């Protein structure tokens, strides 16, 4: 603070910007991500808020987004910005497929999402989006998995497997003590249950309110349902 | 906004595969026209009423491009019409030249009309013609359309400095009936409008039949 | 608000025409941003109809007429070991001595090579500049970048100067990991097409003849691309390997 | 490139209120009253004309014609009223007369002023507009309409109403003397009767200002000679009318 | 005290009002000087105080009555920087009616416009009011001898006769007396030199002191031109 | 909060935006409006905020009819609401002539959304001050029902309610409403919670406005006051 | 210039005499052959002892003389009465600038206390020309002799009266273009003189 | 008051009385600035300056304190001097363009009112601030001598004698004690002599001064601005000594 | 002094030179997917077979401001135009509304149009990049 803190073109005495901060601070407000990836596929894991009793279900949009039918984005914080970024996403996505005949690749895309963010921190009268974002998915003609997160001042990074939104500190813990990189899960079915493993720590209904994503090379994106979820829970609190 | 160029291209390349007078008396001033509308040599209509109506006071009557002449007629009346409101007073006819004067110049001659104005303000009578390019000019007497020769013919006959509201209104009436007689353009009927300086403007519809 | 007085503040410049921008850089007054484009600036008649302008003051006595590519004949086929280009190296002669051999074949970059047809300033300009983008796209991407967004890059380029008068016909071969071996044909009227066996300019009828199989070695595929050129009528041979272009000559 | 924006003039407080609209309605409520009245065959539009005594008053008229049968009258600041109504006779003709070779409906003009005077509150470069405007008119599919408009562009429909400094009692004295069998000269006659109630000094036809919306006027045409020629609808009482009146 | 962002820009404060815009007003009243405008028959008076206390002021270059076109005239109560923007914004105006509509700009139409463009300032927050009161005077064609009173809110109203300045009052209640004791609206006299001996001692009664000929600057319009008299004239003018 | 609550575009410390909260806010100050999804159609109805027998009742402030087959229930400034109601209809004209098809109930519910996002974003706008509850009928869906902030945030719902009783009207609705329900049963239980959740001491017809989305095709029916009249006596309220 | 436009093929002069100015011209405007206006005032006003006439595009020459009459109202309303010089300075400006898309001649014809009257000539393309006395338009080819053999400086008013019926006379005498009345404006320093002739006078001579 | 709180810190703001605090600031910095004079005599006018000794490293002819607008217009200024350079440069601009567009030199009451409307203009938004000069100009045109002082309100008027600068009020006070000896008149070199004696009695001063003096006379230059030649500016050094 | 709009014509084309909708993957392209014009229209097409009418029309009201402009500052000085161009600007520049296309009052009123109607008044007048965020982005250069 200290005066500091009023515009996003102030630098504080010890070099800080504090409304990348707070932008940030808006973000942990949201609700948790989680992004792991195996030997041959990216899991993308969502904690969804408790359903009311007469909120309609069939129509309600997920926490997991197609960008394209090889690339896949999960976000966490304020809920209307993400929906601006995705669009932005698909276009550029599209638009990169017509000008060069070819996809993007995920660090493309995740470049590019991450430059719109960055580009609405440069000017007084705009506000940044309160979101981050978490983009997986695989190259075209290639079989390596890809995860990236992606920040409101434009910064991206990747990652083995990363965290944000609420309580995400407890479930970065729980991977850093319970995922090994020179031995990642080997098979779809690890990676979805590490991944659920990881989101039961901080969710408390349970099976409910959990969203779980898989992406494979070749195009291959699945979203589970209910019944799947609930049986990987149900598995992991007989073997607890 | 505005008018639209698009489809011009496309036009070319498809492409490449009436009597009228005003006439001046001592109070006044009064317009008259035929009443024939045609498509080419077919009499699309035998009753057509081609005096148009710039402000209660101010008519006209047009020529060419028949589309331009109405729009024109009906933008300028609009403009008219809010310049009064604004001033709160009644519209001159100098006003309106100047109005369609400058829009004509805008288009370069592209909008086809030809006008013939007639009106009465609080300044007095006033009777112009208005060309596609933008020039105007003022006279006594004057004719247009495919009959003005006749017209004009008959006007130079029988125009003089002293004449009545009656002996105007038969001097136009007769010459709208040489363009009647002797061109192909005009025949059916007569209509008039009278307007006169401290009086409303009185308009005959088939004053001759 | 004094940037508007200044502007409102004076004659001489507006009949130099340098009070535009544009101008002070085509004439290097304010510094060399004129050579720091990425996309070339292009000078046109400021009148209703340039392309006609050019189309009459091009069809007209001295040596100042357009340089045309040869109109030689050119083959380029692919194979399992990558890609054999053949050019017939007959050289026109005029008022001129040659210091070296003139090549008709660009070499886009050690990995690209490109094929001169009709207009030859506008093949070797725009080669360079595609290059150029070649090189940026891979330095931007940290990976080499694939013959169809190369191909792709070049017609786009190229479509949107269209009816301008633009005169070239280009192949593009590239052999990448992913991809292979791979050829594209782009011309001036915004074509762009993927093939295996291309055989442009007089003679092509001959060169067609190419005995074709996937399995030839790179000596066979050379004397196969050597006798399609000798049938057609020197000739200049190009090996394109994942590794890049080799020349051999012949 | 602080320069090509700038921050909104009109913000919401932490109950959730506009400041800058509830001002403006305090300006209004600081206006002269004037006051409509609705009734079966016509509409009633009045103001008073308060007011240098050396200044002459049939120079400066409250109550405007927008078209030949839509008037409307006004509160609270004189020059915003004065570009309102500029802007909204050009609009008659712009956006409707131009294209349907029709003068406008009431409710649409004021659709169009209502969404002119929004605009004004979405905005860092002005203030919202200080007036609150009645529009009165008649058209054929719908009848006689009266409308309020306030500064934050909202509009209701009124069987009779009033705005400004007296705007509470005579509301009440409406309420307690409106009826739907009521016709334009008993509409003339309370109006009056709700007006002298709020003019403190001299109450004649030099210091009221009244319109009314009731049949054609073929006297107002201007020309004669086309049947089917409506006459104006909108016509403004003459102070020798208004003296008539009171005197009866 | 405007106590708040009111205290540079024209917005509403808590109570409705624009404080800037009365401000200006106050503005107005810098030069204490008075004027006084009257009708008659078929002539317009204007008749303005002229203050030069300094001995080395050239008193030919002060004047506070410009000439807008060859009808109009105007009489300007405040500085003389914004009375200067104002004269030259008005002859531009009244050039442009001339030219856009054919016929010569009437007196009220000019004070209209005038005041819209105030409007403009008042509604504008990075536009300020000018502090000044204009004055137009003339003889229409259609309306005879017309004052018209333009003020910094964009209010505009047309007079019998008017006075403004600090001493307004006093003049406005003399010319009321009169004008109920004539019961009429202008002054019964034929020559335009009448109207200005009644109108400068109408200005010596209502002010209570005498006035020289150096102390006042006269301007008349009849239905050919507007004019403002010189020295000698005025001098002329006292001597009756 | 004072430091922070000026403009649009800045956030707190604690990483809220007070401006988009305070435009949440005044929605509790508008008049209450409910939307029930039944098997067989939707019922939109509301209640106006009249304080004078001199409105024109019989002649339009709550709802309106975006097309054919969607329309809208509003809370919040109506100037605000008339301005998107515009878009919302160019919008759906726009997709009609684009696609030759009626548009998706949740495509203009998401441009909508969008647009109000967006003047969230920019220093020189501030926030809309409205919330719509969508009623609408598609092919793809069948019946929809949602609802819109100004936020830009949208929801999908069954029952749901907007305004200054919103809690205790979701409260009897979650305690009354069915899934099986018909759409006279809904027209009933809206008009029961309305009457129970008014601060008035009765639920007169003038202060109502109601609207019904069925099939016979699918057809619009905004009820006039003699037919919320008779269904008021008919429930018996 | 421009297909199916109205043009000015008229008579025109203007004479520089001891006590100031005269312009003169004829009162017909044709299309083709056939007279649209046998009574057309040539002699245009833009300001009170500035006056002109105009040869090419009628629309053309009437813009620009709107114009500058607004320019002079503008210069006016700042300095006073304008000299004759600065008239035929924004009639250059504006003929020169605008040459590649209208077509326009002036003959300018001038008072001030200054310069005691003044002539000036602004033929197609926009250059300007001083002269004590200027003829144009369609008919003036024929009276290029004549005047050249009875011009004098300083002569009385009744003599340029003289002098410009004759020159006109026969200008309407020889070209079918032009005809009518002779409409003539003598400018001095007593004010604006209007004078009308008509055929059976002027054809005698 | 002289200091107006919470209505001083933008450009373009009224205060409750109706003030603009910036320009009454920025005349302030007027009244800090080098004394300058101007005397209108019979035909013409003077210009005198009150300078500082500076070092001997100035070139002494390329230092002059008193600037030539045009062939008949003198100008000397108070104040900020990059902008008094700034105004008689934009003064310049203005009788450039006047003598082309109207084949005349500019009047000189022309000139001033072109003049305070730009000054004027800088006191209309809060992205610029007034001018922090005051400028006495003058010269001759047809009419006559002219002798005028712009204020940074935009305010000019004519004037018999001005003066500004830190000496303002004695050499007011001496303006006025001329004009009242001399009601016929006054002459170009008693002019120059006069100015020479208010500029010294005004800056009666840390170690020295000198003294320029220009002038524009129908009689002694042909109505053209001229600096005043050795001769008479020693004469007038001495005259105003004894 | 000029009546007709002259110096139309382009004198210089680049595939850069629109740089609102520059491709991200090639930024010397244009991005035609976000241009929408139909995908088939290269710049070159719109260098010829123009209506000659189209750039008069176009150009019109510029072309007769400047030539006020350029009056007031023969007759009145450099202030005039310099104040006229400022109260555009300022009236310009704050005035943001992305769901409308009407001009202000405030502009009308300084361009003495307050009651005059044109053509371009009667007639003010997609799948990708028509929102909101599109004229932020544009109005805000970022």
């Amino acid at each position: 603070m200290s005066g500091y803190d009023r515009a996003l073109s102030i630098f504080s005495p010890d070099g800080h910007i504090f409304q990348v901060e707070y932008a940030l601070e808006a973000v942990k407000r949201g609700t948790c991500a989680v992004g792991v990836k195996g030997k041959n596929c990216v899991v993308l894991g969502c904690e969804r808020r408790s359903t009311l009793k007469l909120q309609d279900t069939r129509i309600t949009p997920s926490k997991v987004s197609k960008i394209d039918s090889h690339v896949v984005l999960s976000f966490s914080g304020l809920n209307a910005d993400s929906r601006i970024l995705i669009e932005k996403a698909r276009v550029e996505a599209q638009s990169h497929r017509l000008t060069l005949e070819d996809p993007v690749t995920v660090e493309y895309l995740t470049r590019y999402v991450a430059g719109v963010q960055q580009r609405y921190t440069q000017s007084g009268g705009v506000r940044p989006f309160g979101v981050s974002t978490l983009i997986a998915g695989f190259d075209p003609r290639d079989d390596e998995p890809k995860l990236y997160q992606t920040e409101p001042s434009g910064i991206y990074s990747s990652w083995s497997a990363q965290t944000i939104g609420r309580n995400s500190k407890t479930v970065r813990e729980f991977l850093e003590k319970n995922y090994d990189r020179k031995e990642p899960p080997a098979t779809v079915e690890e990676c979805v249950k590490l991944t659920v493993r990881s989101l039961l720590e901080v969710v408390q209904t349970g099976a409910k309110n959990i969203e779980i994503t898989v992406v494979k090379p070749d195009s291959d994106i699945v979203a589970l349902s209910s019944e799947e979820i609930n049986q990987y829970v149900t598995q992991i609190e007989q073997e607890k | 906004a505005g008018l639209s160029f698009d489809n011009y291209q496309r036009n070319n390349f498809l492409a490449e595969n009436t009597t009228i007078v005003g006439v001046k008396f001592n109070n006044g001033v009064v317009i008259a026209a035929d009443t024939r509308s045609t498509q080419g040599p077919i009499v699309a209509d035998k009753n057509c009423a081609k005096l148009h109506r710039i402000s209660p006071k101010i008519w006209c009557a047009g020529a060419g491009t028949a589309a331009d002449t109405e729009a024109v007629t009906q933008l300028i009346g609009s403009n008219i019409e809010l310049h009064s409101l604004y001033t709160s007073r009644e519209p001159r006819v100098v006003s309106a030249l100047q109005m369609l004067k400058q829009h004509l110049f805008k288009y370069q001659g592209h909008i086809g009309a030809y006008l013939i104005v007639a009106g009465v303000d609080p300044t007095g009578s006033h009777l112009f013609s208005i060309h596609a390019h933008g020039s105007t000019d003022v006279g006594y007497y004057l004719s247009l359309g495919s009959g003005s020769l006749a017209a004009m013919a008959v006007l130079e006959s029988h125009w003089k400095q002293d004449l009545t509201k009656e002996e105007a209104i038969k001097l136009a009436s007769d010459a709208i009936q040489a363009g009647i007689w002797n061109d192909l353009g005009s025949g059916s009927n007569v209509d008039v409008c009278v307007m006169e300086i401290g009086k409303d403007a009185e308009y005959l519809r088939n004053y001759l039949t | 608000m004094q940037a508007i007085a200044d502007s409102f503040s004076v004659r001489l410049v507006k009949e130099l025409q340098y009070d535009n921008e544009q101008n002070l850089e085509s004439d290097f007054v304010t510094g060399a941003s004129q050579f720091q484009r990425l996309a070339p600036s292009l000078t046109v008649p400021p009148i209703a109809s340039p392309q006609q302008f050019l189309r009459a003051h091009t069809d007209d006595n001295p040596d100042c007429k357009i340089k045309i590519a040869h109109g030689t004949t050119t083959l380029a086929f692919r194979f399992q070991g990558g890609i054999i280009v053949a050019v017939d190296s007959r050289a026109t002669a005029g008022n001129w001595v040659a210091s070296q051999t003139v090549k008709k074949v660009i070499e886009i970059n050690p990995f690209l090579l490109g094929t001169m047809a009709g207009g030859a300033a506008d093949c070797q300009f725009w080669e360079t500049w595609l290059g150029s983008q070649c090189r940026l796209h891979e330095l931007r991407e940290k990976e080499r970048i694939s013959v169809a967004a190369a191909s792709k890059i070049l017609s786009n380029l190229v479509y949107q100067y269209k009816g301008a008068g633009l005169s070239m016909g280009t192949m593009i071969c590239g052999y990448t990991r992913k991809e292979g071996p791979t050829i594209y044909y782009v011309d001036s009227d915004g074509t762009r097409l993927k093939g295996d066996i291309f055989c442009v300019g007089s003679g092509q009828t001959f060169a067609y003849g190419v005995n074709y199989k996937w399995d030839l070695s790179v000596e066979d595929a050379l004397y196969l691309g050597k006798r399609s050129i000798l049938a057609a009528a020197s000739v200049n041979l190009y090996h394109v390997t994942e590794d890049g272009w080799i020349y051999h000559g012949n | 490139m602080t320069d090509r924006y700038s921050f909104s003039l009109t913000t919401f407080s932490p109950s959730g209120k506009l400041g800058q609209i509830d001002y403006a309605l305090t300006a209004v409520k600081q206006g002269v009253t004037s006051l409509g009245i609705k009734a079966t065959n016509g509409v009633v539009i009045a103001t008073e004309k308060k007011s240098s005594p050396l200044a002459m008053s049939e120079t400066l008229s409250k109550v405007s014609l927008l078209t030949p049968d839509i008037g409307a009258v006004y509160s609270g600041m004189g020059p915003d009223y004065r570009v309102l109504v500029d802007k909204s006779r050009k609009v008659a003709h712009t956006s409707y007369k131009r294209i349907y070779g029709e003068y406008p409906p009431t409710k649409l003009l004021v659709s169009e002023v209502a969404k002119i005077m929004q605009e004004a509150t979405q905005s860092g470069g002005v203030r919202p507009f200080g007036v609150s405007l009645l529009i009165a008119g008649h058209d054929e599919f719908n009848g006689f309409s009266l409308y309020q408009v306030d500064p934050s562009g909202s509009y209701f429909p009124w069987k009779a109403t009033a705005i400004g400094k007296g705007s509470v009692a005579a509301k009440t004295f409406l309420e307690k003397r409106w009826n739907d069998e009521l016709e334009l000269e008993d509409a003339i006659h309370i109006a009056l009767l709700t007006l002298k109630e709020s003019v403190e000094g001299e109450f004649n036809g030099d210091t009221i200002e009244l319109a009314i919306i009731g049949d054609e006027n073929p006297d107002l045409l201007g020309y004669t000679g086309i049947p089917t020629d409506k006459g104006p609808r909108f016509r403004k009482l003459t102070s020798q009318e208004i003296n008539d009146r009171l005197e009866a | 005290s405007a106590a708040g962002y009111d205290r540079h820009i024209t917005i509403f404060s808590p109570e409705g009002r624009l404080y800037q815009v009365e401000y200006a007003f106050k503005a107005t009243n810098q030069t204490n000087i008075n004027s006084l405008a009257v009708r008659g028959k078929d002539c317009t008076v204007v008749i303005s105080q002229k203050k030069v206390p300094d001995k080395l002021l050239d008193p030919t270059t002060v004047s506070y009555i410009f000439c807008i076109s060859r009808t109009i005239g105007m009489v300007v109560n405040g500085p003389i920087p914004d009375a200067r923007n104002a004269a030259l914004r008005a002859k531009a105006e009244a050039a442009e009616f001339r030219y856009k509509y054919g016929y010569d700009m009437p007196c009220d139409v000019l004070a209209k416009r005038m005041a819209n463009l105030s409007q403009i300032y008042t509604q504008r927050a990075y536009m300020r009011p000018l502090g000044v009161i204009l004055t137009f005077v003339s003889v229409d064609e259609e309306l005879g001898p017309s004052i018209y009173k333009t003020d910094p809110a964009g209010y505009y109203v047309g007079y019998k006769a008017t006075a403004t300045g600090p001493k307004q009052q006093e003049i406005t209640t003399n010319l009321e007396n009169h004008f109920k004791k004539s019961k009429i609206d202008h002054i019964n006299e034929e020559s335009w030199e009448k109207v200005v001996e009644f109108a400068i001692t109408h200005m010596i009664d209502a002010l209570g002191t005498e006035f020289s000929k150096n102390d006042l600057e006269v301007g008349v319009a009849t239905k050919d031109k507007f004019f403002t008299l010189s020295a000698e004239n005025i001098e002329e003018r006292l001597v009756a | 909060s004072r430091r922070y609550d000026s403009r649009t575009t800045i956030f707190s410390p604690e990483g809220r935006l007070y401006q988009v909260e305070y435009a949440l806010e005044s929605i509790s100050h508008a008049g209450t409006a409910i939307g029930i999804m039944a098997s067989d159609g939707i019922v939109l109805a509301a209640e106006r905020k009249v304080t004078s027998t001199l409105l024109e009742q019989d002649t339009t402030e709550k709802l309106y009819k975006l097309n054919d087959k969607i329309a809208v229930a509003v809370a919040g400034l109506t100037a605000d609401a008339e301005i998107l109601i515009n878009t919302a209809r160019i919008h759906a004209q726009n997709y009609l002539k684009t696609y030759n098809e009626d548009i998706p109930v949740e495509i203009l519910v998401r441009r909508l959304s969008d647009i109000k996002q967006g003047y969230t974003q920019h220093g020189g706008l501030r926030p809309f001050g409205v919330s719509f509850i969508y009623a609408g009928y598609d092919d793809r869906y069948g019946y929809q029902l949602y609802t819109s902030n100004p936020s830009g945030n949208y929801t999908g719902w069954k029952a749901i309610s907007v305004g200054a009783n919103t809690s205790a009207a979701q409260t009897l609705l979650q305690m009354d409403y069915k899934d099986d329900m018909k759409v006279d049963d809904a027209i009933e239980l809206a008009l029961k919670t309305l009457s129970k959740t008014t601060d008035s001491s009765a639920l007169t017809y003038d202060r109502l406005e109601f609207a019904t989305i069925r099939k016979g095709e699918v057809y619009q029916k905004i009820f006039k006051p003699q037919e919320i009249k008779d269904i008021l006596v008919k429930t018996g309220i | 210039l421009k297909k199916g436009e109205v043009s000015l093929g008229t008579s025109i002069m203007a004479v520089t005499f001891k006590d100031g100015v005269i312009l003169g011209a004829d009162s017909r405007t044709t299309t083709g052959a056939y007279i649209a206006n046998r009574v057309t005032d040539k002699l245009t006003r833009v300001h009170d002892k500035i006056w002109c006439c105009r040869s090419g595009s009628a629309a053309d020459t009437q813009a620009i003389a709107d114009i500058v009459q607004y320019h002079l109202e503008l210069y006016t309303s700042q300095y006073g009465t304008p000299s004759t010089e600065t008239a035929a300075s924004v009639f250059k400006e504006l003929c020169y600038e605008n040459k590649d898309n209208l077509t326009a001649g002036i003959i300018v014809a001038g008072y001030d206390d200054k310069n005691k009257g003044e002539v000036y000539t602004i033929p197609l393309g926009g250059s300007v020309h001083k002269l004590p006395y200027a003829i144009a338009g369609s008919g003036s080819t024929f009276i290029y002799g004549y005047c050249d053999k009875n011009f004098r400086e300083n002569m009385s008013k009744e003599e340029t009266v003289d002098f410009i019926k004759h020159s006109l006379s026969q200008a309407i005498k020889w070209d079918g273009s032009s005809g009518g009345v002779i409409r003539m404006v003598v400018l001095t320093a007593a004010g604006v003189e209007r004078l009308i002739f008509y055929p059976d006078e002027y054809e005698q001579l | 008051t002289s200091i107006g709180t919470g209505y001083d810190l933008s450009n373009s703001v009224f205060s409750p009385d109706g003030r603009n605090f910036q320009v009454e600031y920025a005349v302030k910095a007027v009244e800090n600035g080098t004394t300058s004079i101007g005397i209108k005599c019979n035909d013409g006018v003077v210009f005198a300056v009150e300078k500082l000794i500076t070092s001997k490293l100035l070139v002494p002819q390329k230092n002059v304190k008193i600037q030539v607008v045009d062939r008949h217009i003198g100008c000397v200024y108070s104040g900020l001097i990059p902008d008094g350079r700034h105004l008689v440069n934009r003064g310049r601009e203005e009788a450039a363009s006047f003598k082309k567009l109207y084949k005349t030199p500019i009047p000189i009451p022309a000139f001033a009112d072109r003049l305070g409307q730009y000054v004027q203009a800088h006191t209309l938004y809060n992205s610029v601030r007034p001018f922090g000069v005051s400028t006495i100009f003058g010269g001759v045109d047809k009419n006559g001598a002219h002798l005028y002082m712009l204020e940074p309100s935009g305010s000019y008027w004519g004037y018999k004698g001005a003066a500004t600068g830190k000496g303002r009020q004695s050499a007011k006070a001496e303006l006025e004690k001329l004009v009242d000896h001399h009601p016929e008149g006054l002459s170009a070199r008693e002019a120059v002599k006069q100015a020479a004696k208010i500029i010294y009695l005004a800056h009666e001063k840390e170690k020295d001064f000198e003294l320029e003096i220009s002038w524009c006379s129908l009689s002694e230059t042909n109505g053209l601005h001229k600096f005043v030649k050795g001769d008479l500016l020693q004469e007038a050094i001495d005259f105003a000594q004894k | 002094m000029n009546i007709v709009p002259q110096d139309t014509f382009k004198s210089q084309v680049s595939t850069d030179q629109d740089k609102s909708v520059l491709s991200s993957a090639v930024p010397s392209l244009p991005d035609t997917l976000r241009q929408q014009e139909g995908g088939a229209v290269p710049l070159s097409t719109q260098l010829n077979d123009r209506h000659p009418l189209e750039s008069t029309l176009k150009n019109w009201e510029t072309t007769q401001r400047q030539r006020q402009m350029e009056q007031y500052r023969q007759i009145f000085g450099i202030a005039e135009p310099m104040k006229r161009t400022m109260e555009m600007e300022i009236v310009n520049r704050t005035d943001f509304n992305p769901l409308s296309t009407n001009g202000s009052i405030h502009r009308d009123i300084l361009l003495n149009k307050e009651c005059s109607i044109d053509w371009e008044d009667v007639y003010p007048g997609t799948m990708v990049g028509d929102d909101v965020h599109s004229k932020i982005e544009k109005q805000l250069g970022i």
